[PDB]
């Protein structure tokens, strides 16, 4: 959009603000939910804490209207096309957390039927583990995300931002090579 | 002109704001072309080929025609009601009989069809 | 006399009048987001929750937060939509919904500048009625946001929406008629000043129960929430859109929730009359008390949408329909002809006879009604017979 | 579009209920057109609008123009013989002369509108009311057929759902791989 | 001849390496060579996309933060004549999915030089 | 013919629950026939039980029919047990635990179907009352079992650990506040107009569709049948709880609504006995060769082995080490053999085929869970009906999908 | 006849009650003490880890979410009383179902579960 063709001045720097204030509120999850994972999401929208003090509490019935994909559970094989659709079908931004550790990593549930992570189909910005993750958890995980939102660049700093980005972690070797300490 | 120059000030400010507005939406925010995106939306499921058949290149029925055909003529007789509620002080006990004369035959109509079961489905 | 009072309207500066037209504009614009940040923190109420209360001191930046993130999203145009009128629904529903709050009076007369003018951006011979033709055309957007979007359930949502013109449309206009007769007038001006002895909600009870089930149907608002209906047609006719497409799309209703709360406190709350515990106060039917008076009753009519939507489950929209056309038409039908005879009478000096008609009219539709409620909807029946599936022993 | 803008006229030519009452009445029965047209022609069916009768469409269009073109040569100059401001008539207001010519000089035409509205409704019931014959059973008579909707064929397999396709057209495979004919509704090509 | 480009997309670095060591300079001396475009990042792999000019793109179905599956059928959604897409499966199971990812070629880990190499020369070809 | 458009209820729709897919043929607004597309949420819990111990696939069938845990936990270890001849030999505290837990559970599960329920159906507050409801007896247990959801605290042979001295107040408490609190609920939907409209009549389905099907739980229950498993087939001792089983004759969406409204009541009436008879005493066997060893206590560190069961299998007894290092890495073996156990889950009959290779790994675990069978009725409840009569007809079948698909 | 609106007096009553909402973050609620929050490696009084590295945790955990590298208390270098300790410890949270197992097969309490989440 025009947002991001305004200069690198101020102008953008306010700009990018401002967008990260109003995102971060009124971050709408998409109505969507695969296990358990997605009973302690309504507990979550439950009178004993309030998702909705977050400006969270329309939970898009459509992924047009949704800005928060909460996969909230397991992730099938034969789900993974269904979500990515539904991911597809949410308009940018957009965000994923990867609710419980069914859909971060796949869980204890690491067999053929378990996709093993949504970030198999979908990119994952923030990781929350439990299993289920107490309504508690979930909010602390949101509230990451909203911190995310909020230093969120736009136009020229965007692409400045993917770029330092690719450059840093071009760089980091992978997990299987921090053998701190093994013998 | 006037009492009704009001309205159509407030009606080019709403104009105005709901093109804009439209504008807006198709011109702030970021835009990326995506063809499941742009796709209709299936409750994630695909789309069925595109082809036509047995929906948009056909016809969707609807069950209570009949009550919408009745609601044509309904609302079509009741705005005889306005001009004589309005003017029913002036008008004298002859319009209210033949008002009520008028109300009774439409309250046949209503009857038959509601009696013959022209009110059900939906 | 003659309304509108040709001394009051239609005599506004150009000036003075997009000013008015203006600050109307910001008035729906401001209630709009106060209806909708209130909505959300009453229903946490009523729900033991706190609601918003985070975006901004106590959350009330929450709506524009809200709107502006609608603005700052993608507008998505999906492919096999009819891209003319998919674009165009929303400016249809829009549209209409301010245009029909011009003739809401929100307060008296009060001068402004120098001019003595109307609190009210204008008024009309036929006010009320083309409040009801606005709000009528208004709802073509929703239908042909429907029908534009190319999918299933937009189309589903239309087409209970256009079920929903159906349900709603006669009874509500034949809500306005008690009205007319009492007022003997259709502007909404006529209408406030014919309530200064009592407001229409005491003597046109009836109506007024009419009226308001039309409101809440008219708004698209719970319990009948048809064309929406999100736990059915997950976005009804709104799905497929997305950023200020949606986003009008709620403005539109929920500034004909406010439109029609406030033709509602025009024709039977007395307008923008003082209550009875500041009647007696000196000057608050006077200055700018009359536009906190509307006010309030528009916003106890909001609370009323906000109470309904906390506490009923949406109806099929058959059976709204079947409300509709078998309780509430016949009702206000039958309303209409107990007052025109009442009123005839009483003109005739036929006294008793009426105040008779009237408590027997209505003594009998609470049964009758009662009787669909509780006669025509038989709760028993027969059981079913057997078959080859070898079913067990019943107790 | 062409009922609101003549009832705009209608409002500006010191009409104001009429044209009030056209844009009401004529929302109504132009959505109920609309859903008259999504039931009997089509939701979004493009018609050819191809001339089936040979010659018909030029001569239709020459019928038109030279109709046209005579009715206003007919009404050529009229106003010109003086055109009386209806603010006189209006005085009192325009619903009030309205209703005073309906039920004085007009009531008979009023009370016959009423035998329109019952011959409409009548109309309605005999041609497009259906009746006991052929209403559609019910969910409660459908589960009950030797319990046919649940127990005969028990709720027909789903569609097949396939990597790359997942849409209700794609028919399920047996075990001997062919595809299975109830996994897809014989609706779909 | 034009350097075929080709995008290997992996947050792992080992496995961009064993991706090109597969694929040398030239995938054989018939074929031209071969530049490779590293990326670590979905947002960079789909903003190098969306610039063009490549002639395949290896993407690492393992990635963490987005899965090569993931990549793969967003760019074959988003970019109008996107080139050949080989996906990197983590696991035998994994092939339903790399069939739904509509990547022309699948490779499962861990990266066999001549299956690569092989598969790499069928999409060129 | 060729008017009837085919649509997708999908898994991402706020009715199915995220993976159910229900593909229905509509004529206008009618639905003509409904599939049932299942599998979305498959997720190998059968198979991959199949690679742990016994003690710990308990966390494995916790995990399918999410809302009913203790249920799926108790199944799981009454097959143990019987496979294992055990049953008899578990500690009666236990069994009371186990039904009070059940109990509960079964109120917590009918909690959310009518949460739900009553959001598919338009009932926002419904919703958050009932999870209001739901937020206590969550609480309770977490605090006796340390998690909200997808408990692991019954185990093959007992409990996972005793009861903290507070739950039985807390459990009091519940007992004297649930009815109560469920009273606004039942206030909400039992005599609401528009609740009994939308759901009375709706989604009928005759004793004789239940049995073709094998439906069981309250939507055969609506049809009159009083089928409980709790009083047929006893099992953890419901024979020494007086309770009534709840049946209605409606056999439609209100009926069964109604009673799992009633069926909340009475396991509030069991809880209310079970503590009325939870006396001290152990909550695993006695037989130290399957007793589960651990003994969780809490301390400044938190939650962990007690410091006296370190000081016993760390500082002096051998044998104890032996068992508590065998019993917590291989676990039991239990002999060979075939056991089909049942209970009444709140949606019915939940029933578990258990069959043991005299190895330490449960050879093959197949949970019938009640829902995959319920779903059979779907087609049955809302072919012929409006989709807004389908969406209450799911929500009373109450599907949870993760024991639809495990 | 009433009855049909008792939802309506359930909400209005709802409305003047104080709301229940637990004030997390700024007043996070309370956990139950029982809770299966974080592991945690505890020590000695005197410092000395508790973990022998016996791995039995790892062992128990159903979702393979520890892994756990024993090494010799050598003289030199001595972490926790005995012959073996527990040099690598590695919780995979992302796979850690909270079950407690792990707590409950510890031979040491060198691993228990806080109520931090
Ligand atoms: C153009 C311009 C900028 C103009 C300037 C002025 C300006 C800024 C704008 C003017 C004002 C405007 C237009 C503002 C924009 C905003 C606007 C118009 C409106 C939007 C805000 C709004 C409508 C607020 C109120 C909405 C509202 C009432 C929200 C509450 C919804 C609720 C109650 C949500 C809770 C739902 C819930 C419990 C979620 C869980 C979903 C789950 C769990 C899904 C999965 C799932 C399900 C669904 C199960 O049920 C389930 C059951 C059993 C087992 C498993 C599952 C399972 O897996
Ligand atoms: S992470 Fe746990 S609670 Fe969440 S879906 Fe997986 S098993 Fe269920
Ligand atoms: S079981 Fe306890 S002592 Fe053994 S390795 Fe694990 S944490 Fe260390
Ligand atoms: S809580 Fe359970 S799954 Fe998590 S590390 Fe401990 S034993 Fe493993």
């Amino acid at each position: 959009g025009l947002e991001e063709r305004l200069p690198g001045g101020i102008l953008l720097s306010t700009v990018e603000t401002v967008a990260g204030y109003v995102r971060k509120g009124s971050l709408w999850p998409a109505t969507f939910g695969l296990a358990c994972c997605a009973i302690e999401m309504m507990s979550t929208a439950g009178p004993r804490f309030d998702i909705a003090r977050f400006g969270m509490e329309r939970f898009s019935a459509t992924p047009r209207q949704a800005d928060l994909m909460i996969v909230a559970g397991r992730v099938s094989q034969k789900m993974a096309p269904v979500l990515r659709q539904i991911y597809d079908q949410m308009v940018e931004p957009k965000w994923v957390l990867a609710m419980g550790v069914c859909a971060s990593s796949g869980g204890m549930f690491n067999n053929y039927a378990v996709v093993q992570g949504v970030d198999h189909v979908v990119p994952v910005d923030i990781y929350l583990p439990g299993c289920p993750p107490r309504p508690e958890m979930l909010l602390h995980a949101i509230l990451k995300l909203h911190d995310k939102i909020q230093q969120m660049p736009l136009g020229v700093n965007r692409e400045e931002a993917i770029r330092e980005a690719e450059q840093a972690a071009l760089a980091v070797p992978p997990t299987i090579e921090l053998k701190g300490l093994l013998r | 002109m006037a009492l009704y120059t009001p309205i159509l000030i407030l009606g080019a400010i709403a104009a105005v704001f709901a093109v804009v507005s439209v504008g807006i939406a198709l011109v702030i925010g970021p835009r990326r072309f995506n063809r499941s995106k742009l796709e209709a939306y299936e409750c994630g499921i695909d789309p069925l080929p595109p082809v036509a058949a047995g929906l948009t290149g056909q016809r969707i029925p609807i069950r209570y025609y009949l009550i919408a055909m009745l609601f044509i003529v309904f609302d079509i007789e009741i705005v005889f009601l306005y001009p004589w509620a309005v003017a029913f002080d002036s008008l004298g006990l002859f319009a209210v009989i033949e008002m009520l004369l008028f109300m009774l035959t439409v309250f046949v109509a209503y009857a038959y069809v509601w009696r013959r079961g022209g009110l059900n489905w939906d | 006399m003659t309304h509108p009072d040709p001394t009051l309207f239609g005599h506004d500066p150009w000036w003075l009048m997009l000013a008015k037209a203006v600050a109307i504009f910001v008035f729906l614009l401001l209630t709009v987001l106060s209806a909708i940040l209130i909505e959300r923190k009453l229903l946490g109420r009523m729900q033991m929750r706190f609601g918003p209360n985070r975006v901004g001191p106590a959350g009330l930046l929450q709506s524009l937060a809200d709107g502006i993130k609608l603005a700052l999203k993608e507008g998505l145009v999906p492919a096999g939509v009819d891209k003319p009128i998919y674009l165009l629904a929303p400016v249809i529903s829009v549209i209409p919904a301010f245009v029909a709050f011009s003739v809401i009076p929100l307060g008296g007369a009060v001068s402004v500048f120098g001019h003595r003018t109307p609190l009210q951006l204008t008024d009309l011979p036929v006010a009320v009625l083309f409040i009801l033709a606005a709000t009528s055309i208004g709802v073509y957007g929703i239908v042909l946001a429907g029908w534009a979007s190319g999918s299933t359930y937009p189309l589903l949502g239309g087409l209970r929406s256009s079920a929903q013109v159906v349900s709603y449309e006669i009874a509500m206009g034949l809500s306005f008629v008690a009205v007319f007769l009492y007022a003997g007038t259709m502007s909404t001006s006529g209408i406030v000043a014919a309530q200064d002895r009592t407001w229409f909600v005491f003597l046109l009870l009836p109506s007024f129960l009419v009226y308001v089930v039309s409101m809440v149907g008219e708004t698209n608002r719970a319990p009948f929430d048809l064309p929406e209906a999100e736990g059915e047609l997950v976005g009804g006719f709104h799905t497929e859109y997305s950023s200020l497409k949606f986003a009008m799309f709620m403005l539109a209703e929920y500034v004909n929730m406010t439109t029609v709360s406030a033709l509602a406190t025009t024709m039977f709350l007395g307008g923008w009359h003082a209550p009875f515990p500041f009647n007696l106060i000196d000057g608050a039917n006077s200055g700018w008390w009359p536009l906190l008076w509307f006010t309030a009753k528009v916003w106890t009519f909001m609370f009323l949408y906000f109470w309904l939507r906390a506490t009923l489950p949406r109806l099929r929209y058959d059976q709204f329909m079947a409300l509709g056309w078998k309780v509430l038409i016949p009702v206000s039908l039958l309303w209409i002809m107990v007052v025109a005879i009442t009123r005839s009478l009483r003109q005739h000096g036929e006294g008793t006879w009426a105040a008779w008609l009237l408590t027997a009219a209505v003594v009998v539709v609470v049964a009758l009604i009662w009787g669909l409620a509780t006669s025509l909807r038989r709760r028993t029946v027969q059981p079913p017979p057997p078959q080859s599936t070898g079913a067990y022993p019943v107790p | 579009c062409t009922m609101i803008s003549l009832a705009v006229l209608y409002i500006a030519q010191d009409a104001p209920f009429l044209g009030v009452v056209q844009i009401v009445v004529y929302t109504g029965a132009v959505m109920m057109l609309f859903l008259f047209v999504l039931m009997l022609i089509g939701v979004d069916l493009t018609e050819s609008l191809v001339e089936t009768i040979k010659g018909h469409r030029i001569a239709a269009l020459i019928a038109g123009a030279g109709f046209g073109i005579l009715v206003i040569a007919g009404i050529g100059n009229v106003s010109v013989a003086g055109f009386s401001g209806l603010a006189a008539a209006n005085s009192g207001g325009n619903v009030e002369g309205l209703a005073a010519l309906i039920f004085t000089r007009y009531l008979w035409a009023f009370e016959l509108t009423s035998a329109l509205l019952i011959t409409a409704a009548l109309g309605a019931m005999v041609l497009a009311h259906r009746e006991r014959f052929e209403r559609r059973k019910t969910q409660r008579e459908l589960a009950i057929e030797r319990f046919q909707t649940g127990g005969h064929p028990t709720p027909l397999p789903n569609p097949g759902v396939y990597a790359r396709h997942n849409s209700v057209d794609v028919p399920a495979r047996l075990p001997d791989g062919s595809e299975s004919p109830l996994s897809v509704s014989t609706i779909l090509p | 001849s034009a350097p075929l480009r080709i995008l290997v997309y992996s947050d792992n670095p080992r496995t961009r390496e064993q991706v090109r060591l597969a694929l040398g300079k030239r995938i054989h001396p018939e074929l031209p060579e071969i530049e490779y475009v590293d990326v670590a990042t979905a947002p960079m792999a789909i903003s190098q996309m969306d610039a063009g000019g490549f002639d395949l793109a290896i993407l690492d179905g393992e990635a963490t933060p987005a899965g090569g599956m993931g990549v793969a059928k967003q760019v074959k959604d988003e970019i109008d004549d996107c080139p050949p897409i080989l996906v990197l499966t983590g696991r035998a199971d994994d092939a339903w999915l790399a069939k739904w990812s509509r990547a022309e070629a699948a490779v499962p880990h861990p990266i066999d030089p001549i299956r690569l190499s092989d598969a790499v020369v069928s999409l060129l070809r | 013919a060729g008017e009837r458009i085919v649509v997708n209820m999908g898994p991402q729709h706020p009715s199915t629950h995220g993976v159910l897919r229900l593909i229905l043929e509509i004529e206008g607004e009618i639905i003509t026939e409904a599939r049932c597309g299942i599998g979305y949420l498959h997720t190998g819990i059968e198979k991959n039980l199949e690679y742990r111990n016994w003690t710990q696939g308990v966390t494995f069938v916790t995990r399918m029919d999410y809302l009913s845990p203790f249920f799926n936990e108790t199944a799981y270890c009454l097959g143990v047990e019987k496979l294992l001849g055990i049953t008899d030999d578990i500690p009666e505290r236990a069994s009371v635990i186990r039904v009070m837990l059940m109990e509960l559970n079964r109120i917590s599960s009918h909690l959310v179907a009518l949460a739900t329920g009553g959001m598919e159906l338009g009932a926002m507050s419904a919703m958050f009352y009932g999870f209001r409801e739901r937020e206590e007896i969550l609480r309770v247990f977490e605090s006796i079992t340390g998690l909200r959801m997808n408990h692991a605290y019954i185990r093959p042979g007992g409990l996972a650990a005793d009861l903290p001295d507070d739950a039985i107040t807390q459990v009091r408490r519940l007992v004297e506040i649930l009815p109560k609190r469920l009273k606004d609920l039942e206030d909400l939907l039992n005599e609401n107009y528009i609740w009994k409209a939308r759901t009375v009549g709706v989604g009928y389905l005759d004793l004789t569709g239940c049995m073709a099907l094998g439906i069981t739980g309250p939507i055969l229950r609506s049809t009159g049948l009083p089928h409980d498993l709790r009083k047929a087939q006893p099992y953890c001792g419901y024979e020494n709880y007086e309770f009534d089983v709840i049946t209605d004759d409606r056999c439609d969406s209100y009926g069964r609504y109604i009673i799992r409204v009633k069926e909340m009541h009475e396991s509030v009436k069991i809880v209310e006995q079970c503590l009325a008879r939870l006396k001290p005493g152990p909550v695993m066997i006695s037989d130290k060769k399957l007793a589960w060893p651990a003994d969780l206590k809490l301390g400044p560190d938190g939650l962990g082995n007690s410091p006296e069961h370190i000081a016993k299998i760390m500082g002096r007894s051998m044998e104890g080490l032996i068992h508590h290092f065998k019993l917590v890495t291989e676990g039991i073996r239990v002999p060979p053999g075939q056991v089909y156990v049942a209970v009444e889950s709140p949606r019915g009959e939940l029933g578990v085929h258990m069959v043991s290779d005299g190895g330490t790994r449960p050879y093959r675990v197949h949970y019938r869970d009640p829902s995959f069978t319920n779903l059979q009725a779907v087609a049955a409840t809302c072919e012929g009906g409006m989709v807004a009569d389908a969406i209450a007809a799911v929500a009373s079948i109450d599907p949870v999908m993760g024991g639809v698909d495990r | 006849f009433l009855d049909a609106l008792a939802g309506f007096a359930v909400t209005l009553g709802s409305m003047f009650k104080k709301p229940i909402t637990e004030g997390y973050p700024e007043k996070p609620g309370p956990v139950a003490p029982r809770y299966h929050g974080r592991h945690q490696l505890n020590r000695y009084p005197d410092g000395l880890e508790k973990c022998i590295g016996c791995e039995l945790c790892a062992w128990a955990c159903p979702a393979d979410a520890i892994y756990v590298e024993g090494a010799d208390n050598t003289a030199d270098e001595r972490y926790s009383p005995g012959e073996r300790y527990g040099r690598v410890y590695q919780i995979n949270y992302l796979r850690c179902i909270g079950c407690g197992l792990c707590i409950e097969a510890c031979p040491t309490r060198a691993l228990t579960m806080t109520t931090e989440y």
